[PDB]
RNA sequence: AGGCUAAGGCGUGUCGGAGUAAUUCAGUUAAGGGAAUUCGGCAAAUUAGCUCCGUAACUUCGGGAUAAGGAGUGCCUGCU
RNA sequence: GCAGCUUGCUACCUCGAUGUCGGUUCUUUCCAUCCUGGCCGUGCAGCAGCGGCCAAGGGUGAGGUUGUUCGCCUAUUAAAGGAGAUCGUGAGCUGGGUUUAGACCGUCGUGAGACAGGUCGGUUACUAUCUACUAGAGGUGCCCGAGGUCUGCGGGUAAGCUGCUUUUAGUACGAGAGGAACCAAGCAGCGGCGCCACUGGUGUACCGGUUGUCUGACAAGGCAUCGCCGGGCAGCUACGCGCUCAGGAAUAAGAGCUGAAUGCAUCUAAGCUCGAACUCUGACCUAAAAAGAGACCUCUUUAAGGAUUCCGGUAAAAGACCGGUUUGAUAGAAACGGGAUGUAAGCACCAAGGCAACGAGGUGUUCAGUCCGCGUUUACUAACCAUUCGUUCCUUUCACUU
């Protein structure tokens, strides 16, 4: 996809259950698998902020309970460098269920977000307040 | 048996992996000569890094226009003396040494790396030279020279280190005119390198002394209940039944590090001459502070601080002319806590 | 280079240096090294610790 | 009990020096993730004393039961 | 017909023992090609397919059941190819299954017992003699003696491989729906080599708080895993950072030119031109012990120079390597700069209280005290004093010397 300036780790692994953060009706979601990702023997699927990846919904409405969606990381706990040098990082991990081009299925997102999937997603950017 | 594929571990393009036979790197090819006639090469020693803030200039970078934090080696380089020439001769099995011309006047230092040679031939050895040009025998020209630790502080030694460099010309007859020119002389960093271009980097790299197949290769270690059960850094197996023999692309424990590295296409960003612009409160770590001139390396350079770093130009760029780079603030923060 | 002053010890942030602790509902903070992170994060008041700037602006009216 | 000290018995659970590699026996700590490792949570970690509140399905009515799940605890001054 | 990668057939070797199945780790080979590169045909408009030819350089992963190989299933992915190496690999590992002794269930037997059926349990020995390989040293050979700088007979390499997005372009093509390619740019995954300015880990130097106890109390200390908890410099390190190309030559399948046998025609019979991630060259690492055992220069043959002693670290398992030695900042002390922790002891005032004695604690002296395996200045102490090879040793087997 379009390349980022910032430089962001692959923090959360393919098993991690992160706690997503728009009104689409979940609660927390299992994390399968990192869209474009080949990987090597032995190594565990990873994703870090503005990487798409499939999930799995875990806690929520009984109707979106026990699906397979597409989710994109908004923020995450493992520090990151800004391109003039300087380093961000959050006290939470987080997701929202999109499509696949980027759409959020919620109108509202809760919290910040970082501003390089706001760059990467527009539509995120848009729907989301207040970003840092 | 259903095979689950892996890459090699390690690479065995730098074997054997041994100890380099001396302290100072030696340049096997040199670059195509694409201008007026100038040495090829340059020596100084490394102090440590820093870092700047310059205005991102990159031609179709996604950061354009934007200030960056770029890391940065600053490398002490005192003014080299050229004191010889030697001239080399074409045949079948490849160049061989023909004749040297060494200068009237030397540095009484250089005692302690050879004796001194005496003011013999120095006309005529030249004329014997250009007789050779002329009658067509001689196919190319390189230059020896040596640097004078003596001027800084940092770097203990106080003997010269001998090399030869090149000339780099359009003909055999410009680089004979330009060596009898500047034989004997004091050459700046500046004459050799305009500001902004790119280099190539030459070190012994840091040592560690023997070292296992984890730490040498990389290879992975023992997982899970076999963690604990005798052998945790030890290598799997050796070899198979067949061939009776172990391969030499096995890995195994040997010297690691001081081995002999090239880096391509690091960016100069500052020449500078005045060294109280670099130089940290309390001075670098284990060496000092900076006493002469000096420059700045975009990125690492291999090998530790008060070690030689040799410079040429560029042997493999792909990139057009670049242009001088805006430096905004130079860190001048301590490097202790 | 635009100055960013750290939250905890309020001491200048020199540039290409230092951190930037973002907090749940929006709050940022601006920390000059690990010190003053993990005296962030452990509980301590920056008005409390005496080394600190705010700590001695309650210091010299004691 | 475990820890720290008396009396009593010992420096003899009878090889020393030097301090610099890999590897090995037994330990301390580890960002983000949290069983994705493995035949299998093997191994290690979590919890842990005392007082108070509260305590399920089932039941041979004896139990289950320290169920589960929460709160308090130092030092100083004066007392009942 | 080929292969020996499934199961059979035989009984040539091994019963004074060649340690079984599967998985794990690591290395390599084959091509009968799953992807990546190049071509041909089509019932090939474009996109995407179907079939075949050359090509083994690189890639070929993560998970649920099961001891499993095999096989089924899930979400990605350019694709998630198949085989060989004593069904590679137990003086490397594991012990799940099978294959001992115990017991239960079903079926056989009159019974001891059996199953080719199921289930639970059940010891993994050794100090490396030879060779091979990975690294480090001492000799002897070539050679005027010593030192330096080079060349390069050779050896090695994947040092890079592969995707997404943007432009070309909503263009060619197509009735529409749909919808490419040459060049150009960025980013990413994996691999490789390095480094420590920034961030993270450790940091049994160091600073502080506190529990139990001991040295008579305060002060300062011992022991309890560093007693435990908090912070952390230097160094080491990754989860951090930097770099990571072509171009050319000769070719495979294949496409052509010229051209006769066979007046014509023909890519072939001579001859010639193009043509791949293959091969060679070019980058990169190593290499005079290259027996054709090298070239050049300088200094000097009772010397040049080398070693040992001495002060050290850019180096280090021992060896080796790189520096200094009074004509000197090599190591240490003193002071200062730069840092770590968090405001020392005593003294004064206040303190809930208490007739009083005492009083946890707070405020001031006090960004205090304590400490620094970092730098600067400075000969203040130590780098002094010497030995040894560059003579076969004695003999006058001597060109010496009493
Ligand atoms: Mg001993
Ligand atoms: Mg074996
Ligand atoms: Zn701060």
């Amino acid at each position: 996809m379009k390349g980022m300036r910032s430089n962001i780790p692959r923090a959360l692994n393919a098993g991690a259950q992160i706690a997503c953060v728009d009104n689409t009706g979940a609660k927390v979601v299992e994390i399968i698998s990192v869209k474009k990702y080949r990987g090597v023997k032995n190594r565990m699927p990873c994703a870090g902020i503005g990487d798409m990846c499939v999930v799995s919904v875990k806690k929520g409405t009984p109707e979106m309970r026990k699906q397979v969606l597409l989710a994109v990381v908004v923020r995450q706990k493992q520090e990151f460098r800004r391109p003039d040098g300087l380093h961000v990082s959050f006290e939470d991990n987080a997701m929202v269920i999109t499509d696949e081009e980027g759409i959020p299925k919620g109108t509202d997102i809760k919290g910040p977000v970082a501003r390089e999937v706001a760059e990467r997603f527009p539509k995120i950017g848009t729907t989301a307040s207040i970003i840092v | 048996m259903a095979s689950i594929h892996r890459p090699k571990r390690g690479s065995l393009a730098f074997s054997p992996r041994k100890r380099a036979k001396s302290h100072i790197p030696r340049f096997r090819a040199w670059p195509e000569a694409t201008g007026e006639p100038k040495l090829q090469s340059f020596a100084g020693y490394k102090v440590g890094m820093t870092h700047v803030i310059m205005v991102d200039d990159t031609k179709n970078s996604l950061t354009q226009g934007m200030e960056i934090s770029v890391p940065v080696t600053v490398i002490e380089t005192p003014a080299i003396r050229v004191a010889a020439i030697r001239a080399y001769a074409e045949d079948s099995t490849g160049e061989k040494a023909i004749a040297e011309v060494w200068a009237a006047d030397l540095d009484p230092e250089l005692k302690r790396r050879i004796p001194i040679p005496a003011a013999g031939n120095q006309a005529e050895a030249l004329e014997n030279i250009g007789k050779l040009i002329e009658e067509g025998r001689v196919s190319d020209v390189r230059a020896v020279i040596y640097t004078l630790p003596k001027s800084l502080t940092g770097v203990p030694k106080k003997v010269p280190d001998i090399m030869e460099s090149g000339i780099s010309a359009r003909d055999l007859g410009t680089k004979f005119e330009y060596s009898k020119t500047i034989l004997g002389t004091l050459v700046s960093v500046t004459d050799v390198f305009k500001n902004g271009t790119l280099v190539d980097t030459a070190a012994i790299t840091i040592g560690k002394g023997t070292q296992g197949p984890v730490k040498r290769w990389g290879i992975q270690l023992m997982k899970g209940k076999h963690s604990r059960q005798g052998s945790l850094r030890q290598v799997g197996t050796l070899g198979a039944f067949n061939p009776s023999r172990v391969s030499w692309r096995v890995p195994q424990m040997g010297q690691m590090g001081y081995h002999q590295r090239t880096e391509f296409n690091k960016r100069i960003l500052k020449i500078g001459s005045d060294g109280e612009e670099v130089t940290p409160e309390g001075g670098f770590i284990n060496y000092g502070l900076v006493r002469g001139d000096y420059i700045l390396i975009k990125g690492s350079v291999p090998g530790p601080s008060k070690r030689l770093i040799r410079l040429r130009d560029p042997i493999r760029a792909k990139k057009a002319d670049l242009g001088e780079p805006n430096i905004l603030y130079i860190s001048r923060e301590s490097k202790q806590g | 280079m635009e100055q960013r002053k750290c939250y905890f010890c309020g001491k200048m942030l020199e540039p290409g240096t230092g951190k930037l602790y973002v907090k749940k509902d929006g709050s940022t903070y601006f920390m000059c090294s690990s010190k003053c992170m993990s005296n962030f994060a452990l509980g301590r008041l920056p008005r409390r610790t005496e080394w600190t700037e705010k700590g001695k602006i309650q210091l010299k009216k004691a």
